């Protein structure tokens, strides 16, 4: 059993009211039954796109979420994950900066 | 180049169990057989490499029978929540030269490989898997198609795949870099960014730079994939406030020419 780690980051430079795209990326969990929820201020984004499940040289299990997103000076964007080894959803924030 | 099939298998009871599998040459997916599809799916156009439809198929019905195998397999030896993952093909080398793998973990951890002609537990590895192994080791159809698989096939549908895949493996995309900072914990110290984004292949090189002296503050983070086959990396830097003035982000990667992306804070 072990915790995953998220971290959260945009493809292109972020501009605010410019198209992009932002990655929610899972690893080092294991068993690999997971659930990935993108946020957009607090509500859950209902078009998001996963990897197929991999797995790494160390055997821990780690998953791509992207999903298409404008930032704006006043969204705030996040990555929520439920798993196994963790008692309470774990949350990370995308920051910019 | 590390051709890896991987092979994901749950068991939760007598009545639930599925596999699902991915195939990858370096860090790009070829292949994904889900649970539900009776066939195995091709991510790239070049999937099937220089094998013929016959051939392919051929290879696909052993992988059929082998899942059902296996599936039944596992439920027996039995008599829960058990995961199992396999990693099985071949590292390429310069001048046709390969060398094979196939590696078992039960609950994480690697306990079972194919070396040269059996199965063998790894030292470590729980004393209950000694018996079936040694079981396992007595079906001479399986061990003789193992290693077929891995001396001959593996490394023969690679150099197809390797060929077949040109465009997509020379492939060169070049980074896009900008630069942010964050106040750091520790009053008056800034963290400075580097973001690289959208390169391929991975090999990069990224530092913060005061004129022609590289930084050694220079932190990079991990590789990160983005979602269209190109890389993501990041550099961050602790300064002073103040010291901030004079340094630049320089980053060289192979899709540049030699023309080195500078940032300058
Ligand atoms: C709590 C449980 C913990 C388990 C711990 C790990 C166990 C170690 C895993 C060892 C692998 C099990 C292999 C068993 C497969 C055989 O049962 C299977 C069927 O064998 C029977 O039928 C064959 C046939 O029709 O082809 C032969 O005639 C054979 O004599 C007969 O007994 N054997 C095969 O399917 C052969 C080829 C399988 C290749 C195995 C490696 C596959 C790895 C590929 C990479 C991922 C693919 C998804
Ligand atoms: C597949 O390759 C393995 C590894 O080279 C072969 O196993 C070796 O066989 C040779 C020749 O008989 C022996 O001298 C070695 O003891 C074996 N190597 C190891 C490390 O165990 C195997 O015979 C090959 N099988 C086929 C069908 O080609
Ligand atoms: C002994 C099995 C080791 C595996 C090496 C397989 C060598 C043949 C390469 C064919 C790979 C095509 C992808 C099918 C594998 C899968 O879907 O799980
Ligand atoms: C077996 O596991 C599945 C999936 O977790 C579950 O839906 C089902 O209730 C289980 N069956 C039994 C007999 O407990
Ligand atoms: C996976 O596929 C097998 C064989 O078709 C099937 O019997 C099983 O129910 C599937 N697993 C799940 C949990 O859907």
């Amino acid at each position: 059993q072990k915790t995953p780690q998220i971290q959260v980051y945009s493809r292109h430079p972020p501009e605010n009211g410019k198209p992009n795209i932002l990655n929610c990326y899972v690893t080092q969990f294991h068993p690999p039954h997971i659930e990935i929820q993108m946020l957009k201020n607090g509500k859950k984004i209902p078009k998001v796109e996963m990897s197929d499940m991999s797995f790494s040289k160390d055997w821990s299990f780690y998953i791509l979420a992207h999903t298409e997103f404008t930032p704006t000076e006043t969204d705030t964007y996040a990555c929520r994950v439920k798993h196994a080894s963790m008692a309470e959803p774990k949350t990370v924030y995308w920051d910019r900066d | 180049y590390t051709f890896r099939c991987l092979q994901m298998s749950s068991f939760a009871n007598r009545s639930w169990s599925r596999t699902d599998s991915v195939v990858w040459l370096g860090d790009l997916q070829t292949h994904r057989w889900s649970n539900d599809s009776a066939t195995i799916s091709f991510t790239k156009p070049w999937s099937q490499g220089k094998l013929s439809n016959q051939q392919w198929e051929k290879l696909q019905h052993m992988f059929q029978v082998y899942r059902v195998s296996f599936t039944r397999d596992i439920q027996e030896l039995v008599k829960y929540p058990i995961e199992i993952q396999l990693s099985a093909g071949c590292e390429m080398y310069p001048g046709n030269a390969s060398e094979s793998f196939l590696h078992v973990a039960f609950q994480g951890k690697y306990v079972v490989r194919f070396w040269g002609t059996s199965w063998q537990t790894v030292p470590g590895a729980p004393s209950w898997l000694d018996l079936p192994i040694k079981v396992l080791n007595a079906d001479q159809g399986t061990s003789a198609t193992v290693q077929m698989l891995l001396n001959d096939t593996c490394p023969l549908f690679v150099r197809g795949l390797l060929e077949a895949g040109k465009s997509d493996l020379e492939k060169q995309e070049k980074p896009v870099a900008w630069l942010s900072s964050v106040p750091s914990s520790a009053h008056g110290h800034r963290q400075l960014v580097c973001h690289v984004s959208g390169f391929y292949p991975k090999p990069v090189w990224v530092m913060w730079m005061r004129g022609d002296q590289e930084q050694q503050g220079t932190h990079r983070g991990d590789f990160l994939p983005n979602a269209d086959e190109t890389w993501y990396l990041q550099a961050t830097l602790d300064v002073e406030a103040g010291e901030e003035a004079g340094l630049a982000c320089r980053v060289k990667h192979s899709s540049l020419g030699g023309q080195d992306i500078i940032l300058y804070w």
